[PDB]
RNA sequence: AGGACCGAACCGACUAAUGUUGAAAAAUUAGCGGAUGACUUGUGGCUGGGGGUGAAAGGCCAAUCAAACCGGGAGAUAGCU
RNA sequence: CACAGGUGGUCAGGUAGAGAAUACCAAGGCGCUUGAGAGAACUCGGGUGAAGGAACUAGGCAAAAUGGUGCCGUAACUUC
RNA sequence: AAUUCCUUGUCGGGUAAGUUCCGACCUGCACGAAUGGCGUAAUGAUGGCCAGGCUGUCUCCACCCGAGACUCAGUGAAAUU
RNA sequence: GAUGUCGGCUCAUCACAUCCUGGGGCUGAAGUAGGUCCCAAGGGUAUGGCUGUUCGCCAUUUAAAGUGGUACGCGAGCUGGGUUUAGAACGUCGUGAGACAGUUCGGUCCCUAUCUGCCGUGGGCGCUGGAGAACUGAGGGGGGCUGCUCCUAGUACGAGAGGACCGGAGUGGACGCAUCACUGGUGUUCGGGUUGUCAUGCCAAUGGCACUGCCCGGUAGCUAAAUGCGGAAGAGAUAAGUGCUGAAAGCAUCUAAGCACGAAACUUGCCCCGAGAUGAGUUCUCCCUGACCCUUUAAGGGUCCUGAAGGAACGUUGAAGACGACGACGUUGAUAGGCCGGGUGUGUAAGCGCAGCGAUGCGUUGAGCUAACCGGUACUAAUGAACCGUGAGGCUUAACCU
């Protein structure tokens, strides 16, 4: 139920090891529109793969 | 698959007839006993039917000496010799599993005109 | 003696003229076909290492095309040893058919059982559920006791506990081939091998008989 | 152990005694007593006793 | 597919009506007991003037099952309920002189051939 | 284990799932495009993509069903006077799924799906 | 007619599983008993601590009861920790 | 505590129903202030289950079952 | 026997098998006559025992539907040491 | 300044003083079946009635229903019948409060796991250039039960009754593994019947809610009661035991020299894991063959170019899966959805027409609809890239090649 001795911070940084995050390896580059995002999402002006998919 | 359905149509007979569920049907059986395949016969009631190519099969429901017995035949296996339909019959079901619990005549189910 | 890979296709019957329905399980037992050849010299032990099946050009790496290659042989789905006895020889080249079981009577089938994923004790080690009533709470499915008191003061190892269950090899002995079918590369077993429909199959002669 | 009584000493110890006589297939039991021996002390006479009456009965019949 | 309480009709005419299935007999922690079986019984329910009397226990071969009997074909055979012919618990043949309902090709064999050769019908 | 088994459940239970795809659909139909859960728009693929194929045949009885199936006469009417016609070569494939990003509230990944004829 | 019967509201609280760092310092859901009476309920009033009240269980008397609570005697006393 | 609790009175629509029960609705009011996925074990709350049918268990605990109106019919015993 | 220690008394019933139950006997450790004796229809969320029906209670678990559990985002405790 | 108690349940694990199965000696062992002792712990080793029971008696099984240890194993795993509070009553003791290892009826069983442990499952680094595969097998785990029938043979044995060893064949029980072809279960994602009610203007037709409203069927999957397979044979070294030859001890003696047989135990054989086997192994294949500074001059640091093999990431995903992981595919494309065709399931849709006063019936019609199935099909979505990974791989000996 409960610990019977504090646990150091060596311990929990070592918990905490695989609490990393990965940042995006890298960002798509739209043919177009040349603006940046992520791979097979549209990008924030509205274009997908060159194409305007989307207005707004 | 394709090559199961090889395997499987290669075996099937071709001979069988077009009964449904209600339709009373005589099931002729080989019988082994001894040295002298004879032939049983399985008259009943059609109640379920069940259909898969080669996988095929069929439950007639009969009262032999008062105890009832189904029985139910794999349709295309070589130990049935002959179906054939002695009358046919008007059900609205599939499956006639409701005649398990009728006896005399409440188990009647009228014959299929036409 | 070697075994072949093949591919479960599968099931099905085989009615006999007698009456008797035999379940079958079909194996597609495409050409296998030698890449390499082992021995005591280099490798220090005999065997072959055999392919089978075809693979994408294109999704071939460039190691495994040149291990191919080298044989002389077109890219299988994958590579397989089967450990040669004593008056057994094959040249690299060489394709072996499902013809090879011919003569024998049973085989030995191994393949990946199906993958239950995590299995409880009631599923994976056949414990008994608890009372699902007269008063239990919280535990009837639960593995129960998991030890002793002070001695030994601890779980012992291997005990059965819930845990992945399937997706492991597992080989079935002695199955009866009910026939063999070089013209559509078949063989048929009776009974049910491991694994699911399309799963590769690693048939080999029964080492019991 | 005994019917019942009361504790954690009187669950756990066998102060119960039920002799048997494996010629004759009589029984003897007793838990009168709290101490084992005395039990046994109680139930060998009573085995004793139950012994001489079958003798008794045997002559009688 | 019989197994301790199970209670089955009777088959032959005994005297017994109804009869309670105590023992599946033929090894250690066997579950149930089909067609073909020798069960341990005890009779629950009796005519007024039969051979057996109730509360008598003795054995009985099952003859009918409701689960019913599988053939090599794969064909399944089913009852409507669960029978049994009985038996005396030393020479195992039959208290009856009459079977009465449909067996099976299952309960043929030097041991229960009187049986097969009194029912009327064999499936 | 559920191997071989189609259908998201996405956290519903069963009629309100057939609900809310009801009414996706309808919105669908009506606007086009709609903006939702990735998830939610594939489910929507199984549903949507069928009505119109069932539109292409314009009978009573297939309008019948159509309604059954949605229940809104309007959207019936655009299935099978515009859409039905619109999609009369088109084998399959009616609808069109972007992702677009994460939505703020949750971080649920967000996607719009598309009439293939819509632009 | 009825401390009659079946049954909602209302009053209760026999079984159950749940909860047991609760949604809740006694509840829940499913069933359960009474339901024109020795019923139930609102509003106001009266009984006070060896005192009350008690169809009586040492029950209840503000989440406190084999002697309430608050303040005081008071830093009681403690051969014990 | 923005707490599944407690809090007296009045009003009392429709269809079915004996009904203020119950079901579905009206007038009116709400979706209960974390969502999104996934579809392991195990827990909770439910559904169904071959054959058997209390063998479970301290105990049929729990479930299952019975369930309405009319008419026939209804034993011991009884303070009638 | 809500009372019997010896005691699972003995005999009978019920069950394939009954330390419980019912009927007897009386050998009442240690019943007994308003701290009432013996009966008793009716009533009981009362104790014990048996039967029919019914059933996942169980043989022996299987599948399914939902709420957690698991992953992502936001917020963010606790006993213990 | 708390170590929860009998029994039940669930899970066990060890000992051997062995209950069954295996091996053997002696027998007051003819045979069958026993008695007794020695070896042997591989596996196996009962369901019920009664009682809170452990125990035990009884019923019926079984090859056998072993005896013990483990906090008389196991309540941060369940129960709470007994015990061990408070209510009440009987007997009994007491003047009484009350009391009894007398009896009786009633009576709250908390804990989200830090560490060890154990069951699973990943990330990091390592294994000395990097990468993709296939292996070897140190070591570890699993498995190991047994009945009945028939033959041998009514032979051997025996006065008869009865009735074998050895060896062989079949078919079961229990347990385990796999699987879904069959028989079935489930199948709130398929079809249908049907009650009440609300809605779609109404009719007809549909949908919502009522536990999936209540039912009847049922596809895929998952599944057991369904049906395949398993326990071995063999080999080695032995146990008790049995010997052979053989002296010490002219004989005798299985032992001292030497040689042999000998069991479910041991080591193998069968199945699975397994090179973190840091003792980090092997085999095959693939990939990279450029500059110049710099100095604290060494397996040193830097900047331009360069970026392979392959990997990951992202996406479509799976009979893989808690998450990671593993597998499949990404247009040179069947990976998913859709679509087409089929199958399966349900059981003759709607609309119209005819018959009927009508409920309804009949025709069109085995119709319509049909999930997870099968075979096809690029219609939609799986993007051109980008990212990580480099640029021939230390020293010392030996042997070769030249
Ligand atoms: C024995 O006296 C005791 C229980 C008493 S309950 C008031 N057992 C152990 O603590
Ligand atoms: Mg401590
Ligand atoms: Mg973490
Ligand atoms: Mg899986
Ligand atoms: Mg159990
Ligand atoms: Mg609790
Ligand atoms: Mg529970
Ligand atoms: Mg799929
Ligand atoms: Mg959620
Ligand atoms: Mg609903
Ligand atoms: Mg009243
Ligand atoms: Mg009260
Ligand atoms: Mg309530
Ligand atoms: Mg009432
Ligand atoms: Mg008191
Ligand atoms: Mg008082
Ligand atoms: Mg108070
Ligand atoms: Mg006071
Ligand atoms: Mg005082
Ligand atoms: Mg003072
Ligand atoms: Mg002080
Ligand atoms: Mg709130
Ligand atoms: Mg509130
Ligand atoms: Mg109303
Ligand atoms: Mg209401
Ligand atoms: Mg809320
Ligand atoms: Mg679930
Ligand atoms: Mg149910
Ligand atoms: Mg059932
Ligand atoms: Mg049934
Ligand atoms: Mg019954
Ligand atoms: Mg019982
Ligand atoms: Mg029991
Ligand atoms: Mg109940
Ligand atoms: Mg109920
Ligand atoms: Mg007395
Ligand atoms: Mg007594
Ligand atoms: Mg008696
Ligand atoms: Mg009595
Ligand atoms: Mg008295
Ligand atoms: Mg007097
Ligand atoms: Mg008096
Ligand atoms: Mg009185
Ligand atoms: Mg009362
Ligand atoms: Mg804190
Ligand atoms: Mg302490
Ligand atoms: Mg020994
Ligand atoms: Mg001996
Ligand atoms: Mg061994
Ligand atoms: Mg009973
Ligand atoms: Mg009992
Ligand atoms: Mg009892
Ligand atoms: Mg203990
Ligand atoms: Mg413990
Ligand atoms: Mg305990
Ligand atoms: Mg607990
Ligand atoms: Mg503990
Ligand atoms: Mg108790
Ligand atoms: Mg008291
Ligand atoms: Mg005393
Ligand atoms: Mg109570
Ligand atoms: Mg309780
Ligand atoms: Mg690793
Ligand atoms: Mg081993
Ligand atoms: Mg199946
Ligand atoms: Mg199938
Ligand atoms: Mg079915
Ligand atoms: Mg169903
Ligand atoms: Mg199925
Ligand atoms: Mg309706
Ligand atoms: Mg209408
Ligand atoms: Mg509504
Ligand atoms: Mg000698
Ligand atoms: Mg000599
Ligand atoms: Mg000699
Ligand atoms: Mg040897
Ligand atoms: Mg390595
Ligand atoms: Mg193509
Ligand atoms: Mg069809
Ligand atoms: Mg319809
Ligand atoms: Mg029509
Ligand atoms: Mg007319
Ligand atoms: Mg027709
Ligand atoms: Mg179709
Ligand atoms: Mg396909």
């Amino acid at each position: 139920a409960v610990q019977q001795n504090k646990p150091t911070r060596s311990k929990r940084g070592m918990r905490r090891s695989h609490d990393a995050l990965t940042a995006v390896t890298s960002l798509s580059v739209d043919k177009t529109s040349g603006e940046k995002h992520l791979r097979h999402h549209i990008t924030a002006d509205g274009y997908y793969r060159g194409r305007k998919v989307i207005a707004k | 698959s394709n090559i199961i359905k090889q395997l499987e149509q290669e075996q099937m007979k071709q001979d069988v007839p077009s009964f449904r569920p209600g339709d009373t049907v005589e099931v002729k059986v080989w019988v082994v006993e001894g040295s002298k395949k004879r032939l049983q016969a399985f008259e009943g009631v059609v109640i379920a039917i069940r259909n898969r190519g080669l996988h095929s099969a069929f439950t007639v429901r009969k009262i032999s000496n008062g105890e009832g017995v189904e029985r139910v035949f794999q349709t295309h296996s070589p130990v049935v010799d002959s179906i054939s339909v002695k009358r046919r019959g008007a059900v609205r079901k599939a499956k006639l599993y409701y005649l398990r619990e009728r006896t005399g005549k409440a188990a009647r189910i009228k014959e299929r005109l036409n | 003696m070697i075994g072949l890979v093949g591919k479960k296709v599968g099931m099905t019957r085989i009615f006999t003229e007698d009456g008797v329905s035999i379940p079958v399980t079909v194996i597609e037992v495409e050409a296998n076909r030698v890449t390499q050849v082992k021995d005591l010299a280099n490798d220090g032990y005999r065997a072959i290492q055999v392919t089978t099946g075809a693979k994408k050009a294109n999704r071939v790496t460039k190691p495994e095309a040149g291990h191919f290659a080298k044989a002389g042989v077109e890219a299988g789905r994958g590579l397989w040893e089967f450990r040669l006895a004593e008056g057994e020889e094959f040249t690299v080249g060489q394709s072996i058919s499902v013809e090879l079981f011919a003569d024998v009577k049973k085989v030995d089938v191994t393949g990946t059982s199906k993958g239950k994923g995590f299995a409880g004790t009631v599923k994976r080690w056949n414990f008994r559920t608890q009372d699902a009533t007269h008063g239990n709470s919280l535990s009837h499915r639960v593995p129960g006791s998991i030890g002793q008191n002070q001695t030994p003061g601890k779980v012992f190892k291997g005990k059965k506990m819930a845990g992945q269950m399937g997706n492991e090899r597992v080989t079935v002995q002695s199955l009866d081939v009910v026939r063999v079918d070089a013209e559509r590369n078949l063989l048929l077993v009776k009974g049910a091998v491991p694994g699911a429909t399309g799963s590769d199959l690693i048939v080999k002669p029964a080492v019991k008989a | 152990r005994t019917s019942g009584a009361g504790g954690q000493h009187v669950n756990r110890t066998e102060s119960a005694v039920r002799i048997t006589h494996i010629p004759t297939g009589i029984v003897t039991q007793c838990q009168n007593d709290r101490s084992q021996h005395k039990n046994k002390d109680q139930a060998m006479k009573q085995m004793k006793a139950k012994l001489y009456e079958l003798e008794m009965q045997k002559k009688n019949a | 597919m019989i197994q301790e309480q199970t209670m089955l009709n009777v088959a032959d005419n005994s005297g017994a009506r109804r009869v309670m299935c105590i023992k599946v007999l033929g090894g250690s922690h066997r579950r149930y007991a089909g067609v073909g079986d020798i069960i341990k019984i005890t009779i629950k329910e009796a005519i007024p003037r039969g051979k057996v009397k109730k509360g008598d226990v003795l054995k009985a071969v099952v003859v009918r099952t409701k689960k019913g009997v599988r053939r090599p074909d794969g064909s399944v055979i089913r009852f409507d309920g669960n029978a049994c012919v009985l038996l005396n618990n030393n020479s195992e043949q039959p208290i009856g002189t009459r079977i009465f309902g449909p067996v099976t090709r299952e309960l043929r064999s030097e041991k229960f051939m009187k049986i097969i050769s009194l029912a009327p019908e064999v499936l | 284990m559920r191997h071989r088994k189609s259908g998201r459940q996405l956290n519903r239970n069963s009629s309100h799932r057939q609900a809310m795809f009801r009414n996706m659909a309808g919105s669908l139909v009506r606007h086009e495009i709609i903006k939702t859960t990735l998830p939610k728009a594939k489910e929507l693929r199984r549903v949507v993509e069928p009505l119109i194929t069932l539109a292409k045949t314009d009978s009573v009885a297939n309008r019948r069903l159509a309604f059954a199936r949605t229940r809104d006469n309007e959207i019936v009417a655009k299935l099978f006077n515009e859409l039905g016609p619109r999609f009369a070569s088109r084998a399959g494939g009616y609808t069109r799924i972007l992702k677009c990003g994460f939505r703020a509230g949750d971080n649920a990944p967000m996607a719009y799906i598309e009439l293939v004829d819509r632009s």
